[PDB]
């Protein structure tokens, strides 16, 4: 209903973003106020590879320069296609509270989320917060990306320092990323 | 001449009357209670303080706030592009590019006071030869924004369009004094 | 009735925001000597709930009096990065607000807003004051017509 | 000038006197119109446990018209 | 205080930054309802300081918290440098009214407090005092001022009157020149020496045949002081430290300069 | 039991008025509002080393004293004895030995902030 | 029917002190020759709501370095405590009658001290380690006067039930017998309740805002609401220890009433003092207090030991 | 608490009016030395107003 | 006597500004009772009392009014008003108000004084009133 | 003029001396406002003659 209304669009589709006081990590980050992480299948299922919010912005602000995207429509997703489970290692890795699995089918993981749906607020979770962690899962086919636009894309092994060092304990407060076991990538 | 301060001590084999007069300032520490009956004197006294949007403090008519363009009494933008108004402005707030007005008089086209600089120093006021630039009474014109303070021509005639029954009378209190 | 009920809240959140606001006791330059002349007997901040307190976890404003410096301008973030975020901001001077004297000099921020974001402007190089007064009277009802309730309801 | 204290003293000054003759007012009312009967050693309280006795539980009543 | 800065107000226009002392005399007379005003302020701001110092040159708290505090010596005040107040407290007779009166000091009478023992209190009676003997001078000042000018009279250094430059030209020319370039000082170098409150307040001005100069350069009373709160700060401890930098008369744009 | 329900309230008094003041803010703790503050910059040290304190001896002769003051509560009920002669000279001697020994360190350099 | 009357004794506490936060600011005022709070209520009664309904709604700093549990429980330790020191404090029949009613007093006095260690060392940083510590040596100093001038005042009464004081003063004043125990107690009442001329633990200027600094609003109230509490008790404590107001029991609201006269001068008296003198630099206040309080008590320590023996003024254990 | 060594960084409000008045004339630098010492204003004028 | 004169002198402080409704309106407005000699009334409602034997801070007094250029000032009360003919007087330049010493008219001078337009409409938006200093080229309509 | 004259004797004891002669809360003493215009002196060397600038 854009192409049909204003041609000659650029259109981005971005991956799952992360970034300081972003609801990405932040949201994994904050499953340790409750007992522990109810992540489905036990992490897997779920290939993800999250991009940067600096790396979508100087993508934006280069798009609306080039004589280049006249209506090419995007894909900014980034390095790295990670997977939920070690995804979510690294970050209780990094953010070193604890970690361990709780699974559960999308028969209760997505009506808790219509318990805390009931908030007036900013909810923590709804049906559908639940819904798009499990539906992502793509492969890069075609579409041009970051590369071919200004930016070298930022992997989340390096900037998870800047997004999860308010999420740690003193004890942990400084932890040098040189430790932390970096995650275990899939290419598939 | 000098003067000394704290130089007294000489011991004149203290009486027992200088005693207690010592052993009783201390014991009973008074010479505080002093300074308690010093604070006490105050609260019964009139608070200096003074409502502030009902009772604004005094001034003087040479107190420079914010600037105007004057004008004479027959309309006629009382400035004349001279540049002797930027030439003296230490903090470089002023550009006054002007051109001739198309009745072949001489007359800005441009004028600016960015007051976020302006150091509010009169120099401006005393070198205009014609009493165009003053420094107005003003002190009520903060702003939420930077932009605001920008005030370039439009904004500063008619501020001197808005003021001159009030600055005209300072003026006129002190066109002896300079 | 819901809106009704809200904008009263929000009319009565803000009169303890903007009546009891805790200023911080900030320095640097000439100016700071008129917000101690505010602290005086003849404009007193008391009168309006204004209070000195020396910490940004027990304050609501910043007074920004003087040159902003290269080697402060960490240490003036630092400490707007400290406060809870009702937090409000208020730019004392001509040396703060553009850099007045030294807009051009290499150790002076050209301006308190280019690191800290600012709710009002009090211009004058020492401004009179009676001219902080008036701003942080200013800036005590440009936050009673901040709408922070009502545009929760139509949301 | 300074008479401008006595609302905060006189407002202070009507929130001190209720904790005193509330405490009292509050005792009679449970008491039967007499004091709380403190009780610091053993005798008074075998008393009250006496005249806990000698009626309904309640002890602030009966005495002589009995026998 | 604010008391004071409407004889600003009512001199110049500002209350607080207001240039009105110029190398052309100054700038600008007084108006006709200002000496009677200090008059009425000067008589009473004698009785303010017993109604402070009452309150604090004979308590214990004060006394017990300032004594024997920066008990910097007498020779080593020079070697650090301080020659404002910070070695008058400690004894050294100096004063720049007295020694090296440059405006009319020569002719007021004063009285220059000196106080032995210099350790954070004995200083503050001569920065109490020195309110006094000023407070003092402004019974001189007062009572005698001629009937004279107020600017210099070369009209080449100092700006003509204001109605001057509108019937000649000779005024309305160097109005245009003073007030656009300047009066090209020849070129020199000097060091004026002034007893600001602080002290020493120092000025090597470095001319050339410009109208601007060649490299000003100002003596803080103040760089030297705060270097010696290193020394002071010895055996002290941080409830009285924070008391040493109130007794150097520390102000950080003088310095920081 | 009437204490208890005196006491339990002004634990929730209290407990009560603290969950209304971190669930009623709307707050926004990203990181450099949390980090501590030593006056505008980053601290140096850790916050959590040895502070070595100066009265070291002065908090023991308290550690000795509040026995001391502990050991002089019961005389209220003392005086309530039939001797009244024992109880007069030691409770000189105790607040005499005392003294003594408050003395001697006051001489001996105790209480004084070595430095 | 007990809990309408904890309800009449901790509301009309709360809602004193709220205007002790405006009378510490208007008297203190008004001797700076300015006046105090005029305009958010007729003269100032009605900032305190604000200052209150502003800090709830405040960002609780929960600082990266701390700890947290700590962090939550010392303000709840110290509102607690400061207004738990009301339940015995007879006004003439108090809510709870205790023969040990003054050593409940010294003991929960001493844990309004942990408030101020467990707040400062939770909180990381310097400033407040600082004041955590000049607690310390602040209780170190007048915790051995706050029993002995409390002892020998209670040597000369029988228990330590505050309620027997009523019938000790039934036709005299102790201040009278004891002006220098009343001295010493009206200092050691203001080491005790830190607010003082001799802060030196929520130091401003020296410490800023000591064992406080790291609290944001939410929790920053609970001090206040338990420091100005506690200005009060040790003024209630004066007004019934050695200023001793009328019992005639038939009409009790006289001990009640003259009970306010007194205790306001003595929380009026407080604030002549911050307005009058400055700090004891905290080697003096342990260099004033040992040496110069600690053995001139330890003589009137014996003095009334040797006073009713000497005479016969021995008292009942009722 | 007691001070065994001090070392202040003076600087933190450093403009560079020394070398700004290289820039402006003996009249159009009069003012920067209002700001030197802010507390005693004249004093300054009153020494700048006599080197030149 | 004497220790009733405040109370007979305070007591019409009260009953001086008509009854409860302007007593009532002036105190939580203004925030200070005091009978003074009225010589103002401007345009658009603001009154000027005077009294001589008040210190020199409280000696002119405004009252503003409600009902300004559409802004409702009976709370959002302003220095920016007080026009250009008693900011002279108010603030103690001068000794005579602008009834017996009223300024001199020049018919460009406003008569509807504005406040201090600050964050609303009918503010103040900085310009380039230069004329443009340049011109670049035009290109024709006619092909070849 | 604010007090009723026990309040005096109260606030020139408690301080210890007389300030209702020396108080700081200007009335009427002050010099007004509105002075009478002046006719500042030209100062020397306006004598028309004997003022070549070489000579001075
Ligand atoms: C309500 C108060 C606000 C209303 C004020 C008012 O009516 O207009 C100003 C009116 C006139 O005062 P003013 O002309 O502005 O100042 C003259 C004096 O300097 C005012 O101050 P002063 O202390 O110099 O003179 C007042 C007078 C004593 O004034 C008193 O009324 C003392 C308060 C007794 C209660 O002083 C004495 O004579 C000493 C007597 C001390 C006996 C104790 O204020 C009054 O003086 C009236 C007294 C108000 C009594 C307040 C008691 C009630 C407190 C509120 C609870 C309800
Ligand atoms: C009615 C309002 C009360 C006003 C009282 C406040 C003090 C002001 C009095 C004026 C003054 O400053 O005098 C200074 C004067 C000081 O004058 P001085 O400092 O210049 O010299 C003193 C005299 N020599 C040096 C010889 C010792 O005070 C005195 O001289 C005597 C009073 C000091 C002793 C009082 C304090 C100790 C008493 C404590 C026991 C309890 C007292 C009763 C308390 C009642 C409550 C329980
Ligand atoms: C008990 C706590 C209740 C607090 C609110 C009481 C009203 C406060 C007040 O008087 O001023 C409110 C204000 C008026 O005071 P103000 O703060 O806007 O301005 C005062 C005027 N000067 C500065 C000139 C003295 O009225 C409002 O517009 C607020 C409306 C919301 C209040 C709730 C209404 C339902
Ligand atoms: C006096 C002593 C007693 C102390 C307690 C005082 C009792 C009176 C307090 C009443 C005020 C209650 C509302 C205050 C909440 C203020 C926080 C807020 O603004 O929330 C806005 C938020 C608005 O959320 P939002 O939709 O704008 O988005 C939030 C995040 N931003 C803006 C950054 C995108 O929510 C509310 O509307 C608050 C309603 C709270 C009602 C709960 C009851
Ligand atoms: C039988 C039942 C009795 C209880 C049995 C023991 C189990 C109770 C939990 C004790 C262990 C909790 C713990 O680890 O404490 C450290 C924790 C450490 O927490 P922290 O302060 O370091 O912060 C942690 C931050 N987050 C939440 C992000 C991880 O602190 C405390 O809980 C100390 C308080 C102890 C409570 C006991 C005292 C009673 C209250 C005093 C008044
Ligand atoms: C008949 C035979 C039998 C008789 C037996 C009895 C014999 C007589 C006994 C006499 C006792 C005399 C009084 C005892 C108390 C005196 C305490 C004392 O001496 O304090 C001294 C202390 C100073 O000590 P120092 O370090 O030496 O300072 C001087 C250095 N140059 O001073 C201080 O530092 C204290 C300073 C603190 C000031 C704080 C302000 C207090 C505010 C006052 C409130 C006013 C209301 C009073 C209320 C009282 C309580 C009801
Ligand atoms: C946030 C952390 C908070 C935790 C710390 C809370 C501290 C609370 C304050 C400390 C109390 C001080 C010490 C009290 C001792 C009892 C005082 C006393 O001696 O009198 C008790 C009294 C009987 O004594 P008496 O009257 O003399 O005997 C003659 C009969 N009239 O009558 C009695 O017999 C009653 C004795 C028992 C009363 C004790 C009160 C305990 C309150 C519960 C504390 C735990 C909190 C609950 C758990 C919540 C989770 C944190
Ligand atoms: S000096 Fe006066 S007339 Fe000349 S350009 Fe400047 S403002 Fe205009
Ligand atoms: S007052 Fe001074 S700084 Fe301001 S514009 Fe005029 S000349 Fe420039
Ligand atoms: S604007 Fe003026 S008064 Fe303010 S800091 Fe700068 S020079 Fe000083």
């Amino acid at each position: 209903e854009v192409r049909s209304v204003f041609p000659e669009a650029i259109i981005i589709r971005p991956s799952d973003i992360f970034g300081r006081e972003d609801r990405f990590l932040n949201h994994f980050a904050n499953y340790r106020w409750f007992l522990a992480v109810p992540l489905v299948s036990l992490g897997f299922k779920t290939v993800k590879q999250p991009v940067y919010v600096a790396d979508v912005s100087k993508g934006i602000v280069n798009a609306t320069k080039d004589p280049d995207a006249v209506g090419k429509t995007f894909a900014f997703t980034g390095p790295n296609r990670y997977l939920l489970f070690h995804l979510v290692k690294y970050i209780f890795g990094m953010t070193h509270r604890t970690f361990i699995p709780y699974p559960l089918p999308l028969f209760v993981y997505s009506w808790i989320g219509k318990l805390f749906g009931l908030s007036p607020f900013e909810p923590w979770t709804t049906k559908d917060k639940v819904e798009r962690i499990h539906i992502s899962d793509v492969m890069p086919t075609d579409l041009p990306g970051l590369e071919d636009l200004g930016v070298q894309p930022t992997p989340l092994e390096l900037k998870s320092i800047e997004v999860l060092r308010r999420h740690r304990t003193y004890r942990w407060l400084s932890s040098e990323i040189e430790e932390t076991k970096p995650a275990k990538t899939v290419n598939y | 001449t000098y003067k000394y301060v704290n130089k007294k001590e000489q011991e004149s084999e203290v009486d027992m009357k200088s005693a207690t007069d010592n052993a009783a300032r201390i014991l009973m520490w008074t010479e505080l209670i002093r300074g308690l009956g010093m604070t006490l004197s105050y609260l019964f006294r009139e608070p200096a303080t003074i409502n502030y949007p009902f009772e604004k403090g005094p001034l003087s008519p040479r107190f420079r706030g914010e600037h105007a363009l004057r004008r004479y009494p027959s309309g006629e933008e009382r400035c004349i592009a001279c540049k002797l108004c930027e030439a003296i402005c230490p903090a470089q707030a002023i550009t006054i590019e002007a051109e001739p007005r198309a009745d072949g008089s001489r007359r800005t086209t441009r004028y600016d006071i960015d007051m976020t600089k302006c150091i509010y120093c009169g120099f401006c006021q005393e070198a205009c030869p014609v009493d165009a630039i003053v420094e107005g009474p003003n002190f009520e014109f903060s702003t939420e924004t930077h932009e605001e303070l920008l005030y370039n021509k439009e904004k500063l005639l008619n501020n001197g369009d808005k003021w001159e029954a009030e600055i005209a009378a300072n003026i006129q209190a002190d066109y002896l004094y300079r | 009735r819901a809106e009704y009920v809200v904008t009263k809240l929000d009319d009565l959140i803000n009169w303890a925001r903007r009546s009891s606001l805790w200023p911080m006791t900030f320095g640097l330059a000439c100016c700071a000597v008129e917000m101690m002349h505010m602290a005086a007997p003849r404009y007193d901040m008391d009168r309006f709930g204004v209070v000195f307190r020396a910490s940004p976890r027990q304050a609501d404003v910043m007074i920004v009096a003087g040159t902003l410096t290269n080697k402060m301008a960490p240490a003036l973030r630092k400490v707007y990065d400290q406060m809870p975020e009702p937090r409000y901001v208020v730019s004392m001077g001509s040396c703060a607000n553009g850099g007045g004297y030294y807009h051009y000099s290499y150790s002076v921020v050209r301006g308190c807003d280019r690191i800290v974001p600012v709710d009002i402007y009090v211009p004058g190089c020492p401004p009179t004051a009676e001219a902080l007064l008036y701003g942080i009277l200013q800036l005590q009802r440009k936050i009673k017509r901040e709408q922070k309730l009502k545009i929760w309801y139509r949301r | 000038m300074w008479f401008e204290i006595l609302p905060g003293l006189a407002i202070m000054g009507v929130c001190l006197v209720i904790p005193g003759v509330s405490t009292a007012y509050i005792h009679k009312f449970t008491n039967g119109g007499k004091e709380k009967r403190v009780a610091r050693v053993q005798y008074q309280w075998y008393l009250m446990e006496r005249d806990r006795r000698i009626s309904g539980v309640n002890r602030y009543y009966v005495s002589k018209g009995l026998e | 205080r604010e008391k004071m800065f409407e004889f600003y107000e009512r001199v110049s226009g500002a209350r607080m930054h207001a240039a009105y002392i110029r190398p052309g005399g100054v700038h600008q007379d007084l108006p006709l309802g200002l000496l009677d005003d200090i008059y009425e302020f000067s008589k009473n701001f004698s009785l303010r300081i017993d109604e402070v110092e009452e309150m604090l040159t004979n308590n214990r708290i004060w006394r017990n918290r300032t004594v024997d505090i920066g008990v910097v010596t007498a020779e080593d005040a020079l070697n650090y440098g301080f020659s404002g107040v910070m070695l008058r407290g400690s004894g050294i007779q100096w004063d720049l009214r007295k020694t090296q009166p440059y405006d009319v000091y020569d002719q007021v009478e004063f009285d220059v407090p000196i106080g032995s023992r210099g350790d954070c209190y004995d200083r503050y009676l001569c920065r109490v005092e020195e309110m006094r003997q000023s407070l003092r001078i402004i019974e001189q000042c007062l009572n005698k001022m001629p009937p004279g000018e107020i600017k210099v009279d070369d009209a080449k250094v100092s700006p003509p009157k204001r109605a001057e430059m509108k019937t000649s030209m000779e005024s309305l020319i160097h109005h245009f020149k003073l007030y656009t370039e300047g009066y090209q000082v020849p070129p020199g170098a000097t060091y004026t020496a002034i007893e600001a409150p602080k002290g020493e307040f120092g000025v090597y001005l470095v001319s050339d045949g410009s109208s601007r100069p060649y490299r000003c350069k100002i003596k803080a009373p103040g760089f030297a002081h705060l270097a010696g709160l290193d020394k002071m700060s010895k055996g002290h401890m941080l409830a009285d430290v924070v008391a040493i930098i109130g007794t150097q008369d520390i102000v950080f744009g003088e310095i920081d300069r | 039991m009437n204490l208890y329900t005196v006491i339990f309230i002004n634990i929730l008094l209290s407990l009560t008025l603290i969950l209304v003041a971190f669930w009623l803010p709307q707050m926004n703790l990203y990181s450099e509002k949390a980090n501590p503050y030593e006056c505008g910059f980053d601290p140096t040290s850790s916050a959590r080393l040895p502070f070595s304190m100066k009265f070291f001896l002065v908090a023991i002769t308290f550690l000795l004293f509040d026995l001391e003051i502990a050991l002089l509560l019961p005389l209220p009920w003392a005086i309530q004895t039939i001797k009244t002669s024992t109880m007069m000279i030691m409770a000189f001697i105790l607040v005499t030995i005392l003294s003594l020994g408050l003395a001697y360190e006051w001489t001996q350099k105790g209480l004084e902030w070595t430095e | 029917m007990f809990f309408i009357n904890i309800l009449t004794l901790l509301v009309p506490i709360l809602i004193a002190m709220a205007f002790l936060t405006l009378v510490e600011r208007k008297i203190l005022g008004y001797m700076q020759l300015r006046k105090g709070p005029n305009i958010v209520g007729p003269y100032g009664i009605l900032q305190p709501f604000a200052d209150a309904m502003k800090l709830f709604m405040k960002e609780p700093m929960r600082p990266l370095t701390t700890s947290m549990s700590l962090f939550i429980i010392a303000p709840t330790l110290s509102l607690t405590l400061a207004l738990s020191l009301w339940v015995p404090l007879p006004m003439p029949h108090p809510l709870i009658n205790l023969n040990l009613g003054i050593l409940f007093i010294l003991a929960t006095s001493s844990l309004s001290v942990y408030s101020i260690l467990w707040s400062g060392w939770a909180s990381n940083s310097k400033y407040s380690l600082f004041g955590a510590l000049r607690a310390v040596a602040q209780t170190i100093s007048y915790e051995v006067t706050m029993a002995i001038i409390l002892l020998s005042v209670l040597l000369m009464n029988g228990s330590y039930s505050l309620q027997t004081l009523i019938t000790t003063q039934e036709h005299m004043w102790l201040l009278l017998p004891a002006w220098p125990m009343a001295m010493m107690w009206f200092i050691s009442t203001l080491a005790e309740t830190n607010r003082a001329p001799f802060d030196l633990t929520e130091g401003e200027s020296e410490l800023v805002s000591g064992f406080n600094v790291e609290y944001a609003a939410g929790p920053f109230a609970l001090f206040f609401m338990a420091e100005y509490t506690n200005i009060i008790l040790m003024n209630a404590l004066t007004t019934i220890i050695f200023l001793g107001p009328l019992y005639y029991i038939n009409l009790p609201e006289l001990y009640s009433t003259n009970f306010m006269m007194e205790a306001l001068l003595l929380s009026s008296t407080f604030l002549w003092i911050r307005a009058s003198y400055p700090r004891f630099r905290y080697d003096q206040l342990m260099h004033l207090l040992w040496k110069n309080f600690l053995p001139l008590t330890l003589a009137l320590c014996m003095w009334h030991i040797s006073l009713p023996i000497f005479t016969a003024g021995v008292p009942p254990y009722m | 608490e007691m001070v065994r060594k001090c070392d202040p960084h003076i600087g933190l409000l450093h403009r560079g009016t020394e070398k700004l008045i290289e820039y402006k004339t003996y009249l159009q630098a009069l003012p920067y030395f209002d700001r030197l010492d802010y507390v005693s204003m004249m004093c300054n004028e009153q020494a700048y107003s006599i080197a030149v | 006597m004497e220790l009733v004169e405040v109370l007979k002198r305070g007591v019409q402080q009260v009953t001086g500004h008509g009854g409860l409704r302007g007593l009532l309106r002036v105190f939580f407005r203004a925030n200070d009772i005091r009978i003074g000699t009225l010589v103002g009334e401007d345009k658009y409602g603001n009154k000027y009392y005077e009294d001589n034997k008040q210190f020199f801070g409280r000696h002119r007094w405004v009252i503003y009014t409600t009902e300004m250029n559409g802004k409702n000032t009976f709370w959002d009360v302003d220095g920016s008003m007080v026009p250009p003919e008693w900011h002279r007087w108010l603030h103690c330049m001068t000794d005579d108000p602008p009834t017996t010493n009223p300024p001199t008219a020049r018919k460009f001078i406003w008569t509807n004084h504005k406040f201090n337009v600050s964050a609303t409409p009918e503010q103040y938006v900085p310009y380039s009133t230069t004329r443009k200093k340049i011109h670049e080229w035009v290109p024709p309509s006619t092909p070849y | 003029a604010s007090a009723t004259r026990v309040i005096q004797k109260l606030r020139n004891w408690a301080s210890g001396q007389d300030l209702q002669a020396k108080l700081q809360l200007r009335y009427q003493e002050i010099a007004k406002r509105t002075q009478p215009p002046p006719k500042l002196p030209v100062g020397p060397s306006h004598k028309l003659s004997n003022n070549y600038y070489c000579t001075r």
